[PDB]
């Protein structure tokens, strides 16, 4: 299966460029999935979709 | 790169310079430049104030203006000893903005 976990971060975390993002999804048992990256350098208006990791 | 003279001296110089083939956009807001005459060595940082985006739909470089709010001054004549300007000469999807000029292939 696959499957994507959706969260709004608009104003819980502020995502500006070139901050540092880390963290985990903590199961029930068994191990984390570990979430770990940096935002770009630059964005640019014509790229609003952005692969981070 | 360019160079306006009068009297007995070059007094502005104009860099043009653009990415290499390949490249990630680079944001200019966070370069430095660094140039010596073997007497003394500037070093000088972006200033935010001294930008023009229109001329990327031509003009006259060396007589290009900028905008302290109320108003429209010469930008060469203005821009302090510590400091760069830049000016937008091509850019095809509006990439530079005055707060963030990351330039990108072209
Ligand atoms: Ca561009």
């Amino acid at each position: 299966d696959i499957v994507a976990i959706c969260l709004n971060v608009s104003n819980t975390l502020n995502l500006k460029p070139r901050t540092k993002v880390t963290g985990a999804v903590i199961p029930e048992f068994g191990a984390p999935a570990v979430i770990s990256f940096t935002t770009p350098a630059t964005y640019l208006d014509t790229q609003h979709i952005i692969e981070l990791q | 790169v360019l160079g306006n003279h009068s009297g007995g001296k070059i007094n502005w110089l104009a860099v043009l310079i653009s990415p290499n083939a390949g490249s990630a956009p680079i944001d200019l807001s966070q370069a430095t430049v660094m140039i010596t005459d073997g007497t003394h060595k500037v070093i000088a940082k972006y200033n935010s104030t001294f930008f023009n985006g229109t001329l990327k739909n031509g003009g006259s470089i060396f007589e290009a203006k900028y905008n302290n709010t109320t108003a429209l001054k010469p930008l060469f004549d203005d821009l302090p000893a510590t400091a760069f300007g830049i000016v937008v000469l091509q850019d095809a999807d509006t990439s530079c903005s005055k707060d963030t000029p990351v330039i990108n292939k072209g």
